[PDB]
DNA sequence: TATATACTAAGAAC
DNA sequence: CGTTTCATTGTTGTTCTTAGTATATA
DNA sequence: CAATGAAACGGAACAGTCAG
């Protein structure tokens, strides 16, 4: 609702290219003192799983926006938002956002339906 | 040894208030001898083998900055091929009215631990 | 007084 | 299949050139 | 002293298997 912070989050895909080691040893340094271990049987509220389950999980208030691109949105069976990104890597580590201006997933569906599905739509010039 | 390789030394003074203003006598003092050894030693590497790279580091320190936003630790002037514009840095602190300001720009001189210290140099 | 002969000291070329 | 990282080949320092100024010599 | 190349990896998706 307006004024108000998003308080649960559905899992898209997985991201582990696109930065450097020394960007990667920063976010992890970040992050350490955040990550809490997972458990199938008692996940987070905030955070709801599909078929794909991580091996740690963080609170959303205490995580980083990270800018991703991808070659488009294909359907999935492992994540809840009923689709996933086909080569997906970090762009940049959003340091200058804060959690919740994460997208929503009306911007998710309406990126998906867009293009059909394809994310790039705009010519060059 | 790989003759492109370049010779590396990274500089390390204790900023407590342990040497900060010890002064046993008034002829000397520690950080005034550590940072004249650095100048010295800078400003001789500067025509010696200005190829290479130097580095000073502060551990200890109450204001902090470094690479992974330590505690007490400060990277006064990075890696990089030596340079007047850091033998001016260094020379910022050389003194007593300099030791004012280096005091009351980083710090006193809080606690500390080599094992970070090792760690982030 | 004119001429060149000497030198070093530059240069840049490779 | 795409992205990132690493390692290696081109890199040059030195010699010679001309300069410039130097002076005394005829 | 670095551009150019690799190699190393990071999932993406598939199916067969094994557990149960």
């Amino acid at each position: 609702p307006p004024g108000e912070k998003p308080s649960v989050f559905h899992t898209l895909s997985r991201v582990g290219s696109g930065c450097t080691m020394k960007e990667l040893y920063d976010l992890g340094l970040k992050l350490a003192k955040y990550w809490k271990p997972f458990h199938r049987k008692a996940p987070p509220s905030s955070i709801l799983c599909g078929t794909e389950k991580p091996e740690v999980y963080i609170e959303p208030c205490n995580s980083v926006i990270v800018q991703i691109k991808a070659a488009e949105i294909v359907p999935s069976d492992m994540y809840k938002t009923g689709c996933t990104l086909r080569f997906p890597r970090i762009e940049k580590i959003r340091d200058d956002k804060e959690w919740h201006e994460c997208m929503t997933l009306d911007d998710l569906e309406q990126l998906r339906g867009k293009a059909s599905g394809k994310l790039a739509s705009k010519h060059l010039y | 040894y790989k003759y492109s390789g370049r010779d590396s030394l990274i500089f390390l003074v204790d900023a407590s208030k342990a040497m900060f203003e010890s002064q046993s006598e008034d002829e000397l003092t520690p950080f005034d001898m550590s940072i004249q050894c650095i100048q010295s030693v800078y400003i001789s590497k500067i025509i010696s083998s200005d190829r290479d790279l130097l580095a000073v580091v502060f551990y200890g320190t109450e204001k902090d900055k470094n690479s992974v936003n330590f505690k007490n630790i400060y990277v006064l002037q990075e890696l990089d091929n030596p340079g007047a514009k850091r033998i001016l840095e260094l020379d910022q602190f050389k003194g007593q009215q300099g030791q004012k300001r280096f005091q009351d720009m980083m710090g006193h001189g809080s606690d500390y631990s080599l094992s970070e210290v090792l760690w982030v140099c």
